Order: structure tokens, then C-alpha cells, then sequence
């Protein structure tokens, strides 16, 4: 059995030729030769089985893209696992392998109002399949949008997806304020913000609301939104939420062109649709599609949706893991 | 996308 960087990988015969690839915070990622399609994939290995949150995770990411097909959304082409529950303690799941992340992307180069519009469609017409099956992703983030030299995009890392918190994550930079402010009740416009994120950074090179918590990063928000209207303080119903950010003191309102003077003008137009304080008023998936600054590539007749939108957190670690050997039996020898 | 739609190859290198 090969080993990468310490750790074991076995997923021979079958696959072979690892290469390690990179980590994110709860799994290990190689490269491998398929020796059966004769093609290079990529491969994450998940050891979830000691802890209820993580086996949570496999089980949703699993249950999602097994259940999705959409050239914009990362595909599972196997899983591996031991023959019996009692030797079963990690998981491989087998991917289709992409050249690298919007993330390290973003360290080393500058994207082209070309490259920027691209890759804003690709990300808007995944998340119109995945809204359209009545899935949130609730974690997009440039770490997990995956690229290819030919600028294709699939998103990725669904473990957080959950059907229309307290874990742990590598970064809370792409969250909506509705979620710092504890107001409950989240919907897809979570995930608008988040790609408004995400574009903010693919036009400067930086993260727009970093933060060492979430008092920081709302200030963050603030000091670029300014402090929020009468009516937005209104959508904050948690009584202590409200009362903090009257606390506050006022902030205005930084124009996006101070902020980004180099940017097109259309795409500052549409960032600032996605990123509006107020979730009922910021703009659904479907009409940041067709906005103008996305007028080459909005084509309906070629943006599919889900067939039909799909319709856990009391359970132990022990039935989570019959659960997880159930959904992946099917690819078994 | 761009491949199918007939549309010139988009590099990221450029
Ligand atoms: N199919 C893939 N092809 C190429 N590289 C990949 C692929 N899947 C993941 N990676 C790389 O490995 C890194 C970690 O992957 P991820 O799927 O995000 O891991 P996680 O540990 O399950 N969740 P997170 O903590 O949110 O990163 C990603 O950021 C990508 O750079």
C-alpha cells in the first residue's frame, strides 16, 4: 500500500502513481493513475468515523454529488472503503482531477476582466443547478472552486451543504452578516453573498471581509456598506443583534469604485446586488445571470437545472456509519 | 462552455 507524506493511502490496485496534492481541514488530497479509464484523477481521503461532526460531512457530501451531474459541480467517479463495517475506517473518494483553486490562483496572478467574467458565470450557473434541487452550499469560498487551464470551474467540498454552524472551518471570510447576527432562518442568498465575495477578491487580489471573529468581520462589512438603514435593522429580529449594532457607531458608505477603481464598471453593478445587507433585497441566482455584465454568457437554453429538488444532526456517530457504508455499496466488487 | 458554444480558447495564463 502507498504511502504520501506519512500517510497511507490504499486504494491499489486500481489506482496507483500517487502525488500529493494539498489538504484542506478534513481531508488529504493525491492525485492517482485509473488504471481502468486510463486517466489521472484525484482522490481525498476522510478518516471521520471518531467524531459525530465529521461523519456528518462525509455523509452529505456523499448523498449530494452522488446525486448530481453538472459540468460546473465536481463529480464522484468511486468511493473505496473496506468490505466490512468493523475494518472500514477511511474513505476515498475519487474525483475527476482539476489543475488547481481559485485560492492559489488569486496568490499568484491577476485576472483579466475576461478571466473574471468567466469564472463569476461558472460559479452562478452551478449554483443555479444546486439552488434549483433546493440545496444550499452554505461554504463557497475561492479554496473550493476548482479550475482547469482551460478556465473551466466546479465547485466543490458539499459538506456543509444542507437541503432549504458551530463546527469548525478554515475560514468564516464568505459568510453572510444574517449569520453573525444569529438570524436564523438562512436561505440561498447566504450563498449569493458569498460569491459576491468571491468576486470582490477575484477583482483585487484580496479578501474584502477578513476578521479575526465575526464582531470583526461585521465591522469589516460596515466599514464598506456603512452602518444599515432603518429598514435593514428591521430584517434583524435576534433582540441582542439589533441592540449591538445600534450600539455601534455610524459608518458610511464606501463607493465600490474607491474601492475598485480599475474594475468594470458592470461588474461593480452586479457585486453590488450580491452583497446587500439586507438577504430578502440581495439578488436571487437566476437574475445575477442574466445582470449585463454577464450578457456573453447568460444562454437559459444551456443552464440546466435539477430534475427535482430534494425534499441527521440527532443521530450518532454509529448510525452515521451505517449510513455511510450503505451509500456506498453500490461500489463495491 | 466556450469550447462547445464556439467561442476562442480562454486561457488562465492570459
Ligand atoms: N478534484 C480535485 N482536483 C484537484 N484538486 C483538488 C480536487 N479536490 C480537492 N482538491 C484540492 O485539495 C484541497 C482541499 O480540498 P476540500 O475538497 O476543500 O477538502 P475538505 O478538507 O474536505 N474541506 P475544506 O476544509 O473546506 O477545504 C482543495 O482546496 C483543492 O485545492
Amino acid at each position: 500500500p502507498e504511502m504520501v507524506r506519512g500517510q497511507v493511502f490504499d486504494v491499489g490496485p486500481r489506482y496507483t502513481n500517487l502525488s500529493y496534492i494539498g489538504e484542506g481541514a478534513y481531508g488529504m488530497v493525491c492525485s492517482a493513475y485509473d488504471n481502468l479509464n486510463k486517466v489521472r484523477v484525484a482522490i481525498k481521503k476522510i478518516s471521520p468515523f471518531e467524531h459525530q461532526t465529521y461523519c456528518q460531512r462525509t455523509l452529505r457530501e456523499i448523498k449530494i454529488l452522488l446525486r448530481f451531474r453538472h459540468e460546473n459541480i465536481i463529480g464522484i467517479n468511486d468511493i473505496i472503503r473496506a468490505p466490512t463495517i468493523e475494518q472500514m475506517k477511511d474513505v476515498y473518494i475519487v474525483q475527476d482531477l482539476m489543475e488547481t483553486d481559485l485560492y492559489k490562483l488569486l496568490k499568484t496572478q491577476h485576472l483579466s476582466n475576461d478571466h473574471i467574467c468567466y469564472f463569476l458565470y461558472q460559479i452562478l450557473r452551478g449554483l443555479k443547478y444546486i439552488h434549483s434541487a433546493n440545496v444550499l452550499h452554505r461554504d463557497l469560498k475561492p479554496s473550493n472552486l476548482l479550475l482547469n487551464t482551460t478556465c473551466d470551474l466546479k465547485i466543490c467540498d458539499f459538506g456543509l451543504a444542507r437541503v432549504a454552524l458551530t463546527e469548525y472551518v478554515a475560514t468564516r471570510w464568505y459568510r453572510a452578516p444574517e449569520i453573525m447576527l444569529n438570524s436564523k432562518g438562512y436561505t440561498k442568498s447566504i450563498d449569493i453573498w458569498s460569491v459576491g465575495c468571491i468576486l470582490a477578491e477575484m477583482l483585487s487580489n484580496r479578501p474584502i471581509f477578513p476578521g479575526k471573529h465575526y464582531l470583526d468581520q461585521l465591522n469589516h462589512i460596515l466599514g464598506i456598506l456603512g452602518s444599515p438603514s432603518q429598514e435593514d435593522l428591521n430584517c434583524i429580529i435576534n433582540l441582542k443583534a439589533r441592540n449591538y449594532l445600534l450600539s455601534l457607531p455610524h459608518k458610511n458608505k464606501v463607493p465600490w469604485n474607491r474601492l475598485f477603481p480599475n474594475a468594470d464598471s458592470k461588474a461593480l453593478d452586479l457585486l453590488d446586488k450580491m452583497l446587500t445587507f439586507n438577504p430578502h433585497k440581495r439578488i436571487e441566482v437566476e437574475q445575477a445571470l442574466a445582470h449585463p455584465y454577464l450578457e456573453q454568457y447568460y444562454d437559459p437554453s444551456d443552464e440546466p437545472i435539477a430534475e427535482a429538488p430534494f425534499k441527521l444532526d440527532d443521530l450518532p456517530k454509529e448510525k452515521l456509519k451505517e449510513l455511510i457504508f450503505e451509500e456506498t455499496a453500490r461500489f463495491q466488487p | 462552455i466556450r469550447a462547445r458554444r464556439g467561442l476562442p480558447r480562454l486561457a488562465v495564463s492570459d
